[PDB]
């Protein structure tokens, strides 16, 4: 189960910091990746951890603007977005990656979380 | 300074040769790679085609041509013809045609019925993203006639991704690089593993329940034997085509649920011959058939 | 007014992936990025910005008197599969060397518990030409792949990487001329004895055991005549392990359960025949059902020591 | 299996057009395996175009020089061969026919299921 | 394995003296024999030991050529010769044998450690 927050309405330039809360059977937040929707929209991808130690995968779009962290004490993961626009607004997710070869495609994680809102006008 | 865009094209000629144990695979492809650079004068004011050898000339002269690197490939590509074709507007296309084994995570444990995700990523070797950025991917796969005759199954057109990785230990924004990634799903061809591996596994393994049908107790025990025997044999056919992986497949849980019913049998069978002439119990001839098909299913929860 | 010091080398090492262990030569293969830094004198570059040199244009450089020195991998195979490399010259005088390199690594591996083994992958860099009095390493750092999920690998990393930097004295070699500086990484892992406890380790129990049920039998003709059966199965398993398990100059854990496997049904046998022609009271000494698994294990168990 | 029915020849004169098509009905998965052919009286079968190796392909007669074009519509199992600057040499029956196997795209042997074929008449 | 270190003793910067490690029991050669030092709240630190290849010795980073392992195999010992001492090298100096694995600096592949020899530098 994964449960996020930290959404809200934030004015353009300002900033968020999402927070994504693991339970379960999970050895490290590595697995997590962060995701969002917007309505009408299809679910893309935002940020999750490179495959060697130190890098950082982001999404083309992110530029940037938000910094995915990991507190591996409390098993969480924290997208911290900065310099928002009305593009970026869209719910978003927080899944968990089981399996595959493709940190980038939603079809390889499961155990989404409720999902939380960013407005930004 | 803005960055260079670099549009990229790769055709995929071919995937095969999976190395299970290794998680490797071949693939033979081209690579493009068009970026526009300063205006030049060329030949009767045409495109000028530069080929292998020939490139070294132009690169020792001052053009540029940065090096994309397979972020999944291991060791050095088999890279056969190269050129490249610079235009008098100062677009320049590079083009190589390659082989190379590349890696990714794969995950055999429902093999015949496995499904894999072969990944070619792409990345430049030197320059960050505010020097050379991809603004496009664009793939080109083989145009199947029929599939019957293949091991592999592709399901889709090719996926593409074109993203950004930070590296920590490159200490302002000049630690991110451009990356592609291409995705060919594909499911393992099963018949051959249905109808000579998996078929025969089940008719061994039913045949075993023949012993209760035996009047005997000697019977029945001795006869055991020859099953555990069979299950054996048929061990080393599975070892020596099967793949080599370090974990268990399905096939292996049916190897391992076989040993486990002719061992019971025995026990049963001597159990029988010691608990009052117990016929009755002898009389397991569904009991045994029903238990393995239950525990045969939940085998199968992945 | 040269600088006669020696040069400090900074080294970092990417370990993407350690893989093919060749049991027989106790070799393994590492694919991964070797970066190495240090400080020369400053120069000019286009726009007072870093200058970028890729693959062969490194060499037109090395021509014109840049010093790039050579760093052997002195635990490697062969000539290791040299991918891309670069080399980034600041305007400072700092110059980063950058390589991604694929190669075949020996070390002293030890097999016999396998498949419970324990093994140290071991990376050991060297300079090729130049002595601690011109060449020495200040730093070694080591980064490794970000794990998801150990279940499926072959092998667990226990640890984080080990790293030494030390000095090898050459007697076969001015004075202090003879000492070059040495990097150590050392990655300490586990094998994972899943596949090798349920499809060999199990069944092989099962026949054994299976053996012990001779004794059950009613008559001397068919407790000998089964026994024949059920050292056939032992054989029949012993190729079914040889044809997957690693090749070894000595015995393993699931070596010397066949070897017991065979000991236990040739001792039935001497049993079997000793109960019958020993006397004409032979099915009562033939009631060891029990008194043959303990001793089996029995002698098993002081074989663990 | 399959059958193949082709459509879309006449009368034209010389420099004129003509987009003939192919329909198919049966055990068929893919318009990959189906290749265009003509055969004028006097002369053998010889091939004309079909779809290549690579996506975004296409095998076309030496004879063709660019003039024609084949088109697909995978969703209707058809194929189109839009003929233009027609010669008085491409005066022939064009038959569509659907691979059986070999592995040659350019041999007629490797195909089967023709079909009655279209004629396809150029006058000057 | 039994081994037995000797030599230790006081000595002034700058001074000198000579360890000896004497092996009893079931050894294949002094190769795998190595130094070992631990000061006081200091983890016990890799010194010296012989080389993987004939006439290579590795050496601690601190050694800084001072200090030269030597062997009399029919003896059954080795000998460690300490020049130019300094206060930093106050120690205690076991004497370990490699019990496997391939990091002859690792403290934790060596085993039959000795009741040690103190060295002091002041
Ligand atoms: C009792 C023996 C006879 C019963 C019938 C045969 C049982 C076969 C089950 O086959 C065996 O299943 C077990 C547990 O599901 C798997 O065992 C696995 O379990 C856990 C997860 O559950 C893994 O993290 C672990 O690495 C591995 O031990 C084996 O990989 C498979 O070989
Ligand atoms: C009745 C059923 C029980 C029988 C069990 C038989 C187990 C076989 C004994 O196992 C056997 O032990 C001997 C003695 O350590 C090992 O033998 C080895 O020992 C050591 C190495 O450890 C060497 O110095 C020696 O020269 C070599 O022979 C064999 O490699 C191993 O196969
Ligand atoms: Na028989």
């Amino acid at each position: 189960q994964l449960q996020e927050s930290g959404g809200g309405l934030v004015q353009a330039g300002g900033s968020l910091r999402l927070s994504c809360a693991a339970s379960g059977r999970i050895f490290s937040t590595n697995v997590m990746g962060w995701f969002r929707q917007a309505p009408g929209k299809e679910r893309e991808f935002v940020a999750t951890v490179g495959r060697i130690g130190g890098s950082t995968v982001y999404a083309d779009f992110v530029k940037g603007r938000f910094t995915l962290s990991r507190d591996n004490a409390k098993n969480m993961v924290y997208l911290q977005m900065n310099s928002l626009k009305p593009e970026d607004t869209a719910v978003y997710y927080c899944g968990a990656r089981i399996g595959g070869s493709d940190r980038l495609a939603p079809e390889n994680y499961g155990y989404w979380g409720q999902g939380t809102q960013v407005t930004v006008s | 300074a803005r960055p260079v865009d670099v549009s990229v094209s790769i055709f995929i000629n071919k995937i095969y040769g999976v190395n299970t144990l290794e998680q490797t695979y071949k693939v033979d492809g081209y690579i493009v790679a068009q970026w526009t650079g300063k205006p030049r004068k060329t030949p009767g004011d045409k495109p000028l085609i530069v080929e292998n050898t020939q490139i070294e000339r132009w690169i020792n002269n001052g053009l540029w041509v940065p090096a994309l690197e397979f972020i999944n490939v291991v060791g050095s590509p088999d890279t056969g013809n190269k050129r490249l074709m610079l235009f008098p507007d100062g677009r320049v296309i590079y083009n190589a045609r390659f082989l190379g084994s590349f890696s990714n995570d794969m995950d055999f444990r429902l093999f015949p019925f496995d499904r894999q995700q072969f990944v070619l990523e792409l990345e430049p070797f030197s320059y960050n993203n505010q020097q050379l950025r991809f603004s496009d991917i664009q793939v080109y796969t083989e145009n199947i006639d029929n599939e019957e005759i293949d091991e592999w199954w592709i399901r889709g057109k090719a996926s593409t991704h074109i993203s950004d990785i930070r590296y920590d230990h490159l200490s302002p924004n000049q630690n991110e690089f451009s990356r592609i990634t291409v995705r060919i799903d594909a499911v393992r061809n099963p018949s051959y593993y249905l109808w000579s591996f998996i078929l025969p596994l089940g008719l061994i393994i039913a045949a075993s329940w023949s012993v209760f049908w035996l009047e005997s107790f000697s019977e029945r025990l001795q006869t055991s034997f020859t099953c555990m025997l069979t299950v054996v044999a048929y061990a080393f056919y599975t070892s020596n085509i099967l793949p080599r992986l370090p974990y268990t497949t399905v096939i292996d849980q049916m190897i391992i649920a076989g040993y486990g019913s002719i061992f019971a049998a025995i026990l049963l069978i001597i159990f029988a011959h010691h608990r009052q002439d117990d016929l009755l119990i002898q009389r397991s001839r569904l009991a045994f058939p029903l238990g393995f098909l239950a525990i045969g299913s939940v085998l199968v929860i992945r």
